[PDB]
């Protein structure tokens, strides 16, 4: 046992006043931390580690602060070692030393600290507080990407499940400069680590702007044909989680195209993420619906709605952003013609039917909707059996209302009312419609409060009194009385709607 | 550079 003698006095030597005299300890001690026997009889002495972490800090000797720092380096490579290194204070130092002009100071501290938040206790709330994400954050625009990757790293472990580290992360200028790696760098460690650190800053809602106003959506989106599973999967995680505050974002345009792509991947949870973030970018943003088109995205979701079969997960966004593509924009009409040019009214029509769940069902009822429109498709919505499945699930909807799965009732009714008013646009239809016995339903439909339930109740009702013998069961189910009630209504859809029925049924 | 490199095959 060397060590009894020879720890303390080093110890003394590193305390020592002279700078030549804590030198040569420094250099002697760093040594010493390269053996298992010697270096655990460091691990054993805090007073040793204590003077390492003062040495350290506090030397002006370029040779003595890499000795110390690498010795400490050394030391956190066994359990014993960082809870000696935590417990000696040496988190604020090496935070500190992360201002350090030395390569090699710098490098052994980072990667010191790495080793800490990995696997020591107390140490991310000891970095948090000592000022580590500033340094850390501010340290991005280093251009070692090795270095790079342990940095980023290090902001994921303290960032995960931490609103401080987040906000700090945020105020600090983080999203600007991860964004700046993800545009810069081939390097795929740092490329994945980076994506992580986003994904983490992506959660929040109030979090994700910056991310997106720094060009995020772009730079995620330029790694997603990359060789890395790990990378690319990150990076899709990431832009359905932005995606729902980059509704509005321009320049969307060639992420766009390369989702549309990615919908043809073998991988199931590619082309989930690519449908979702699709859904989500369509909403309400007529470049993104008609550069969708464009590419031929009717086709590819129509192709992974079949290939879903009853895989909600993927049929329900895939859905949404047909829903979307099919609504409000030039190519909707365009639009509308695809989904049956591609064979999709089949499968669409299925969805109607068990086991699928309320959410499905009312986004492929508010489809089924856009697509009778088009009086291309109002055949073969009927051939597919379109119209039976629809007023079912009416009826259905209606007994509740006289949320479901998170999915309102009223939605339902209204949703499917609306279909049934665009389809009694054929003549065919209308005869369907009316041999399902809907006339009594749709005029207990203008006692409803909600004013778009009456405007589509009197809607279809309008349609199918074209007919004199179907004007007649109408004026006998009683809804002379509602109708004349809805005439005042200050809505002048459903006031129209209320005037044409009681006119069809006079004549 | 060795740190960084040494330090990568630790961890990943
Ligand atoms: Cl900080
Ligand atoms: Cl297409
Ligand atoms: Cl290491």
């Amino acid at each position: 046992e060397l060590a009894t003698r020879a720890i303390p006095e080093l110890t003394k030597l590193l305390n020592d006043e002279d700078q030549v005299v804590v030198n040569k300890a420094a250099v002697m001690v760093h040594q010493l931390s390269k053996k298992e026997a010697s270096r655990h009889a460091i691990m054993r002495s805090p007073q040793m580690v204590s003077a390492i972490v003062r040495t350290m800090q506090n030397t002006n000797d370029v040779e003595t602060a890499r000795c110390t720092a690498g010795t400490l380096h050394n030391l956190s490579h066994h359990r014993e070692g960082l809870l000696a290194i935590f417990k000696s204070g040496g988190i604020p130092a090496l935070v500190k030393m992360l201002g350090s002009p030395v390569d090699s100071v710098l490098f052994y501290a980072i990667t010191t600290l790495h080793n800490l938040l990995l696997h020591q206790e107390g140490a991310k709330m000891a970095v948090r507080l000592a000022g580590g994400l500033q340094k850390m954050v501010a340290l991005l625009n280093k251009t070692n990407v090795k270095f790079l990757a342990i940095t980023t790293d290090c902001l994921q472990i303290l960032a995960y499940g931490n609103q401080e580290s987040k906000l700090i992360i945020l105020a600090s200028g983080g999203p600007q400069a991860l964004v700046n790696i993800m545009r810069t760098y081939t390097y795929e460690k740092l490329l994945w680590t980076t994506s992580r650190v986003l994904k983490v800053l992506s959660v929040c809602s109030s979090n994700k702007p910056a991310i997106v106003e720094a060009g995020g959506m772009q730079a995620l989106g330029l790694h997603l044909t990359d060789p890395s599973q790990r990378l690319v999967q990150n990076c899709l995680w990431t832009l359905r989680n932005l995606s729902d505050a980059a509704t509005k974002q321009e320049g969307m345009e060639g992420l766009l195209g390369t989702l549309v792509q990615l919908l043809g991947s073998d991988d199931i949870n590619v082309v989930t993420c690519a449908a979702g973030i699709l859904s989500n970018l369509t909403c309400n943003n007529y470049k993104n619906k008609m550069m969708v088109c464009q590419v031929g995205g009717i086709e590819a979701l129509v192709r992974t709605v079949l290939r879903a079969g009853d895989r909600e997960d993927i049929t329900e966004p895939a859905i949404c952003a047909l829903r979307h593509l099919t609504s409000r924009h030039q190519e909707a009409e365009m639009a509308q013609n695809a989904v049956r040019l591609h064979y999709g009214l089949p499968v669409v029509v299925k969805l109607l039917h068990p086991p699928s769940h309320w959410p499905l069902i009312k986004a492929t009822v508010g489809l089924i909707r856009n697509l009778a429109l088009c009086p291309a498709n109002h055949a073969p919505l009927r051939e597919q059996g379109a119209i039976p499945r629809l007023v079912q699930l009416l009826v259905r909807a209606h007994q509740d209302t006289q949320f479901v799965e998170g999915v309102r009732m009223e939605e339902i009714v209204e949703g499917c009312t609306g279909a049934l008013h665009i389809l009694a646009r054929d003549v065919h239809n209308r005869i369907v419609i009316r041999g399902l016995n809907t006339i009594p339903l749709f005029v207990q439909l203008l006692y409803s409060p909600i004013e778009n339930i009456q405007r589509v109740a009197a809607g279809v009702l309008c349609e199918l009194a074209q007919d004199k013998e179907a004007a007649e069961a109408i004026e006998a189910e009683g809804a002379t009385a509602p109708l004349t009630e809805l005439l005042h209504s200050r809505n002048e859809g459903v006031a129209t709607y209320a005037a044409a029925v009681l006119f069809r049924m006079s004549e | 550079e060795s740190i960084l490199d040494e330090h990568l095959q630790r961890v990943w």
